[PDB]
RNA sequence: AUUCUGUGAUACCUAGGGGACGGGUAAAGGCGAAGGCAAUCUUUUAUGUAAAAACUGACGUCGAAGGACGAAGGCAAAGGGAACAAAAAGGAUUAGAUACCCCAGUAGUCUUUGCAGACAAUUAUGAAUGCCAUAGGUUAGAUUUUUAAUUUAGUCUAUAAA
């Protein structure tokens, strides 16, 4: 501000405000959601050792693989009950 | 009267969603002590 | 040219069945939902029908027989066939009952589709044949381009920033050798009309100076180009310097053949109480109460605002069935979004009594006991 | 005006909980160990509740429950007193403390890259 | 960008043409203290997207 | 060629934003450049408190500048810059495809906008 | 963003738990107990509801368990159209 | 009179339901007012088209702008995947760049929205402070 | 004649060069007058001290979205004539 | 446990200095002869891909040798030194423990200039040419009634003939 200065700093992206319609109990479940999509847990668990580059690629290749399977096993799942209410 | 029928079975479905909010967000603070 | 049974594949049926035409359009830049889909403005694929007979051995003129429990016990047998056979080798379906009773229920409001009017309320039909016309002549001026409503060029204020660029550079740029041509032709008007205005008392046609000098001529009255640029390129008008330029041309025929009558202007003969005022009121829904300070309401199927004028004000769930209101059609009209729009208006008390009167709900019949 | 803070850090191992000044001067800085928790018994997710609970009642004891009347939650590290100083504040214990609260932050320290980390350990 | 003195100059010649202000469409009603200085407005105009544009297109501006 | 910097000075005094604008416009315009716009941005926040040339800045005085000079020009107006003690930061780029019909469409610096493109 | 892929050809389309093995509906109770005696104490008064609540929890009997979920079998019809083909 | 506040307590509480917006000229059937189709099993408001080629303009050329930064990166000052962002590869990677250029250049925070855009969004009189200290 | 469309085409990239040239600072003359007339303390409406107090903010997406999906209402207007004059000038080949 | 801390640590801040590293985006994605290549600006460099025309007119493929390039570790010299870490050493565990684990830690990793030439340097598959039936994805374009189809060049999945 003009008189005092925001204090810019990682932590001021990560702050949740209390409001009238959002409580403190309302502010935490908030904070928790956007601590989860931006995967901070995940960060701070592969941040704390040291994974080789060849490593980490391979790594990547399994977990993008096991999320296509289980997207497009989702997909078949409820492309059988869109087939099911027609009647086949 | 199809529409009546329907949406008497959506403000059931609303009035027993709306019970699961209102009961499961008030219980979400640790009241429990009863002070 | 073609083997005897090519030639009956021509003509047959199913081969006659009408392309999916693109969906009602939306705003283009808004997000929408993917997964889950409700009812769309208008039909895009035919709904077919079967005889008794055949529905109950599941024989849709389709490649294989539907399933009888999903289309069986119904009254109107109708079905929306996506896919005559897809990937898992079946007929993706559905019915097709959203959109072909809705069209049934409309026309039982028996009221046409007027022309939009701007705000003397004066509704003229949309199938007069000085407005509904998409046949011009090259010959055709600009003061009778405004009652058509089919136009080959886009509306340059419904285009996207990205749309109008690739128009600029694959429609409009390669045109330039084209419209030079299109100026001799006026200049074959300009040199005649001066010199055969005397003689009651054509040109070569073929220049290539005089042309920049008469488009430089234009720069000082920009107004007199754009007409001339626009009937090159079948521009639709956009402002009156008339046909409704708000929203741009109808992507559809004025009425969207959901209605094909002219007027509304004839009286319902009652059988005792002889003429009537005012057409027979419908029953409506009320939906998302004002209390957006607007509210909907559902009348034959399709939403329209509220009269302007309670039930429509705030929610009670004490109502069965919802809350709902008698009220008149008055208008109707098709937007350029291909959507049905109706200005529908409150009804009277009198005649919501005559038509519940037929029907056995009146609770004071007005015939018999009815002293005053 | 800037409200104090509350921070809470908490790891596989122990919890520290901090309350500053509007300055960010420390005023109440104490740890699991504080309480007479040895080696090992700081990572219970139960000994980081009585840290929680004690940090709350000296609070009172100063009488920073009528001084505090804006505070700010800073939460650093996902461990056990993640959870379970939040569930103080949120519980019977932070009832005076409650109503002061305006914000939660959340300070975990991650690195874009940054010096390169121990090597993965082999347990088995 | 893949021009030459010849087209360059050419599209100068075109510009200036195209943009020439217009004088009035007959000399009855023509204001002269009105014409003779959008002329200048245009010469002086005309002069400095020439000194622009030689500077635009000089290839020795450009990269490798 | 097309380029266009973005400099942020110390706040406070407005004849220093004044003399680096004029330093590095007539740099410009006497080895042969062209200046298409300068805007001037006041003062307001910088993206974090950053110390330079001893002295701890939180707010500064930006400016952009689009002109058409040569390789040498540009390098020579980023140098001049960054040796300067008053800029706090500078940010240069070089705007469009290279090609003639996309350098034709720069004008001047939107805010309310976007770069038609 | 892309589709949901194609499911290569697999030895059977199923799902592991058919039907929502859910969670006994008083180990909820049970903490909201064991949550009191660490604020309020054990021989507290406070406590003294929570602690009826979680006495009435064994008191009642364990609804019935649902029937089984037939998604398996409707998956296993679908599978060859729905996939790259079965594995054998 | 209190009995009519809890009214409109009550009726918000449905309102909040009709996960549906009405709009003029949209049909609907018996069907469309069931909870299986106000329940909007849909979990993702996913975006129309690609807006990059809607809005016909190159990311790069825009990088200045600290709107279109904050818009395109997570509260956290993460750029967003194309899920949210419902862009083409193509346009993805020049969204990206621009944000990195930005970022890179130093006129755009790297953990968090612009400063001057934190100054408007709610939380005004509540953003963190550095007092002098001294 | 494909060789002269691409001339045609890098014809018209220059006399839009030539429109927008009347911006251009190519003397120091010119440099002075505008750097006077900017860059001066009380610009942004001072009060105001930057061009986030004069212009709100830079364009963002939900400005750019309501511009087409909001509104659809006048400001379509003057968006309608450089449009409309756009198809003339690349349609003309001049610079109406 | 060795270890750090009353010479005030951990925790919470303010102000300066230093070195490397590269979060999200990110994908079956891309690029190069391979090795390999992922923050950013400017500068600089050879191929490759699509569509149309124009141009040269067999100017092509493979290629012993020579020469060039070639991961990590390593040698030599001069810098750098935050973090990590062979060696050396200490504390534990164990029947014993060089070890796996832990407190610390030097070469080395990084910069510049040379040497060196060995790799699961892998697709366990040399390069290139002609040819053989489909399906579902995906990458960069092109065409179109740009909805969606058609098509060129890549890449992957599952099959037919074989
Ligand atoms: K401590
Ligand atoms: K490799
Ligand atoms: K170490
Ligand atoms: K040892
Ligand atoms: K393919
Ligand atoms: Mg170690
Ligand atoms: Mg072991
Ligand atoms: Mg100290
Ligand atoms: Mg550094
Ligand atoms: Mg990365
Ligand atoms: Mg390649
Ligand atoms: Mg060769
Ligand atoms: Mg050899
Ligand atoms: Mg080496
Ligand atoms: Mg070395
Ligand atoms: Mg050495
Ligand atoms: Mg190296
Ligand atoms: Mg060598
Ligand atoms: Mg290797
Ligand atoms: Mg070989
Ligand atoms: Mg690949």
């Amino acid at each position: 501000q003009q008189e005092l200065n925001i204090r810019l700093r990682p932590s001021t992206g990560r702050t949740f405000y209390v409001s009238g319609h959002q409580d403190f109990a309302g502010a935490l479940k908030l904070l928790h959601r956007t601590v989860a999509a931006n995967k901070v847990k995940k960060d701070v668990r592969l941040q704390r050792f040291h994974e080789r580059p060849a490593l980490k690629r391979k790594r990547n290749l399994r977990e993008r693989w096991r999320a296509r399977f289980k997207e497009g096993f989702k997909a078949a799942v409820n492309r059988t009950f869109e087939l099911k209410n027609q009647g086949w | 009267e199809l529409e009546n029928k329907t949406y008497e079975s959506w403000k059931k479905w609303a009035t027993t969603e709306i019970a699961r909010q209102e009961s499961a967000r008030a219980s979400m603070y640790t009241n429990v002590v009863d002070n | 040219g073609v083997s005897p049974g090519g030639a009956l594949l021509r003509t047959s049926r199913m081969f006659s069945l009408p392309p999916v035409i693109p969906p009602p359009p939306g705003n283009k830049l808004q997000m929408i939902s993917e997964r889950a889909s409700a009812t769309e403005a208008y039909p895009t694929h035919q709904v077919l029908t079967t005889f008794e007979s055949s529905r109950s051995r599941g024989d849709w003129g389709l490649k294989r027989p539907l399933p009888l429990k999903s289309t069986t016990g119904t009254t109107y047998p109708m079905v929306k066939v996506k896919e005559m056979d897809s990937l898992e080798q079946i007929t993706d379906f559905t019915s097709g009952t959203q959109h072909g009773l809705t069209l049934k229920k409309f026309q039982a409001l028996n009221i046409p589709i007027s022309t939009p009017s701007e705000i003397r309320p004066v509704q003229r039909s949309v199938f007069e044949a000085d407005t509904d016309v998409t046949a011009f002549s090259p010959d055709e001026q600009i003061q009778e381009a405004e009652k058509r409503w089919k136009f080959s060029g886009p509306w340059l204020a419904g285009m996207t920033p990205g749309e109008f660029k690739e128009y600029l550079a694959k429609t409009v740029r390669p045109k330039r050798a084209e419209f030079r041509k299109f100026i001799q032709k006026k200049i074959a008007a300009q040199k005649t009309e001066a010199a055969n205005r005397e003689l009651q008392e054509k040109p070569e046609s073929i220049t290539d100076d005089e042309v920049t000098e008469y488009l430089r001529r234009l720069r000082n009255d920009n107004q007199v180009l754009y007409d001339l640029v626009g009937q090159f390129l079948d521009l639709a008008p956009l402002k009156p310097p008339s046909p409704y330029g708000g929203r741009g041309p109808p992507i559809t025929h004025p009425s969207a053949g959901i209605s094909y009558l002219r007027t509304a202007a004839y009286l319902n003969n009652h059988p005792i109480y002889g003429p009537q005022k005012s057409h027979p009121p419908v029953q409506a829904r009320v939906l998302k109460p004002r209390r957006g300070n607007d509210a909907k309401i559902g009348v034959a199927g399709f939403v329209a605002d509220g009269p302007l004028g309670s039930v429509m004000d705030k929610f009670d769930p004490s109502i069965e069935g919802g809350a709902k209101l008698w009220v008149n059609v008055d208008k109707a009209t098709v937007d350029s979004t291909g959507r049905v729009q109706l200005t529908v208006s409150d009804a009277k008390a009198t005649d919501v009594l005559i038509a519940k009167e037929l029907i056995g709900d009146a609770r004071e019949p007005i015939f018999g006991s009815a002293p005053k | 005006d800037e409200p104090y803070h509350f921070h809470i850090y908490s790891h596989k191992h122990n919890t520290h909980i901090t309350v500053t000044k509007p300055n960010r001067d420390a005023l109440i800085s104490l740890s699991c160990g504080n309480l007479g928790f040895k080696k090992s018994n700081r990572k219970h997710y139960d000994s980081a509740y009585q840290l929680g609970a004690y940090v709350v009642d000296k609070m009172h004891q100063m009488n920073l429950h009528n001084k505090i009347k804006k505070m700010e939650v800073v939460l650093r590290g996902f461990g056990p007193g993640r959870e379970a100083v939040i569930k103080v504040l949120l519980g019977n214990e932070g009832r005076m403390l409650r109503s002061s609260i305006v914000r939660v932050s959340d300070a975990t320290r991650l690195k874009f890259g940054g010096t390169r980390s121990k090597k993965p350990r082999r347990l088995g | 960008y893949l021009l030459n003195k010849d087209e360059f100059d050419s599209a100068i010649q075109y510009a200036e043409h195209i943009l020439k202000p217009i004088k009035a469409e007959d000399r009855l009603t023509a204001d002269p203290e009105k014409e003779d200085e959008e002329a200048r407005e245009h010469a002086a105009r005309h002069a400095k997207a020439v000194a622009a544009l030689e500077r635009i297109a000089k290839l020795e501006h450009g990269g490798a | 060629m097309l380029y266009e910097t973005i400099g942020i000075v110390r706040p406070g005094n407005i004849a220093e934003v004044k003399e680096l604008v004029l330093t590095a416009g007539k740099l410009i315009l006497n080895q042969g450049g062209v200046i298409r716009d300068i805007k001037n941005w006041g003062t307001f926040l910088l993206p974090r408190p950053i110390s330079t040339n001893q002295q701890r800045h939180n707010r500064g005085h930006y400016f952009v500048m689009r002109y058409d000079a040569s390789i040498a020009t540009h390098e020579e107006v980023r140098r001049t810059m960054k040796a300067d003690p008053r800029v706090i930061r500078t940010a240069n780029v070089k705007l469009g495809d290279g090609k003639l019909e996309t350098l034709s469409r720069f004008g001047a610096i939107p805010w309310r906008s976007l770069e038609e493109a | 963003p892309n589709k949901p892929i194609r499911l290569p050809p697999l030895k059977q389309l199923r799902v592991r738990q058919a039907n929502k093995a859910e969670e006994n509906p008083c180990i909820a109770v049970m903490s909201s107990v064991l949550a009191c005696w660490a604020s309020a104490g054990y021989n507290s008064a406070g406590c003294a509801t929570v602690e009826n609540a979680l006495r009435a929890c064994m008191d009642a009997p364990k609804p019935a368990p649902k029937p089984n979920n037939t998604i398996n079998y409707h998956l296993s019809r679908f599978q060859e159209r729905l996939t790259q083909g079965k594995s054998k | 009179v209190q009995e009519l506040l809890q009214s409109e307590v009550t009726s918000n509480n449905y309102m909040r339901m009709m996960r549906r917006r009405w709009n003029n000229g949209d049909v609907y059937a018996p069907r469309d007012l069931s909870p299986y189709e106000m329940k909007g099993r849909n979990g993702g408001w996913v975006e129309a088209a690609d807006v990059v080629d809607e809005l016909g303009f190159s990311p790069l050329d825009n990088y200045r702008n600290f709107s279109l930064i904050s818009d395109y990166i997570t509260p956290f000052g993460r750029i967003r995947h194309s899920k949210e962002t419902g862009l083409k590869p193509v346009n993805q990677r020049k969204i990206a760049k621009m944000v990195r250029r930005a970022i890179g250049l130093g006129i755009h925070p790297s953990v968090h929205k612009h400063p001057e855009i934190l100054k408007n969004s709610n939380g005004r009189h509540l953003l963190p402070l550095v007092v002098p200290k001294g | 004649e494909k060789e002269a469309m691409k001339s045609e085409a890098r014809r018209d990239a220059v006399v839009q060069l030539y429109v927008a040239s009347k911006n251009f600072i190519v003397d120091e003359k010119e440099l002075e007058e505008h750097v006077n007339k900017h860059f001066t303390e009380k610009i942004h409406n001072a009060s105001g001290r930057s061009i986030w107090d004069s212009q709100k903010n830079p364009i963002s997406m939900r400005e750019l979205r309501n511009e087409f999906s909001g509104f659809n209402t006048t400001s379509a207007a003057v968006k309608t004539t450089v449009r409309q004059k756009n198809v003339a000038e690349e349609l003309t080949g001049g610079k109406l």
